[PDB]
RNA sequence: GGGGCUAGGCCGGGGGGUUCGGCGUCCCCUGUAACCGGAAACCGCCGAUAUGCCGGGGCCGAAGCCCGAGGGGCGGUUCCCGAAGCCGCCUCUGUAAGGAGGCGGUGGAGGGUUCCCACCCUCGGGCGUGCCUC
């Protein structure tokens, strides 16, 4: 699965939205993250969160620490605004 | 269960994330073709869901996502103010 | 108990459609820290021993995987009623290129149900729980 740094992620997420326009669901899922690259038998950083996105076919994700939230917050929010058009308007 | 009122959702969702932040996940499903949106928050024990056709809510959600991100990245989330 | 192996295991799971039938490419519902590339609908790989095929790779490692039952839970689904909204007929209004009923459609908000079910927890089974060395 394509793990990306925030830039390409936002570039790639953009893409997904646009290809599920006449047909398709876009899932975006978000979750506090350990750092885990391996399973848990019978390490951990506490300042990370994970973002996953897919349309069922291609999958992308990225990891966001305190270093980089404050920038990413806005860029992402704007991506959401710009692509989740197409609802009702009162 | 399902919520009709965004506030009642957002408040109860954050309560959950805090109660145990590692177990909880936050999902968003966007459906341009049908023109709906769905948001879920759960720890597999309890599930919380909100569905809309209301473009106003898009912005309401940006804030929710954006805060959750901030809370995830903090050491203890009960020390971050709201 | 420590150090090495290799047997295994994981790298997703459901439902629709379609098929005589099983997987897949299509549509939909859904997970993980977690695969990559290629070909494929009047088609690709199969035959109830079917639950995809070809090529590359990562991780775990005697780890584990399988079966059943119970509970949480998401999306479906069976059947039994049923609300807004719309179409037409006929009353009573009384001039609003309109209203209020009655009637039959159309329609399916929301109940009570049947059978599945991603994801999570517990209990009970099955097979394995090896080799070299210290």
């Amino acid at each position: 699965m394509v793990l990306l740094e925030s830039e390409q992620f936002l570039t790639e997420l953009t893409r997904l939205f646009q290809k599920c326009r006449t047909s398709g669901s876009v899932y975006i899922t978000l979750k506090k993250y350990d750092g885990r690259t391996k399973p848990i038998p019978k390490e951990p950083a506490d300042n990370k969160c994970l973002l996953r996105a897919t349309d069922g076919k291609k999958k992308i994700s990225t990891v966001v620490s305190s270093k980089e939230v404050n920038k990413f917050q806005m860029a992402y929010s704007n991506l959401l605004r710009a692509n989740m058009d197409g609802l009702k308007k009162r | 269960p399902q919520y009709q009122t965004w506030e009642e959702f957002s408040r109860a969702a954050e309560k959950l994330y805090l109660a145990d932040p590692m177990k909880a996940r936050v999902v968003l499903k966007y459906r341009h073709s049908d023109g709906n949106l769905c948001v879920k928050v759960t720890d597999d024990l309890v599930c919380l869901v909100y569905k809309t056709d209301q473009a106003q809510d898009v912005k309401k959600i940006e804030k929710f996502h954006s805060q959750l991100m901030r809370l995830m990245v903090a050491k203890e989330a009960r020390n971050v103010t709201m």
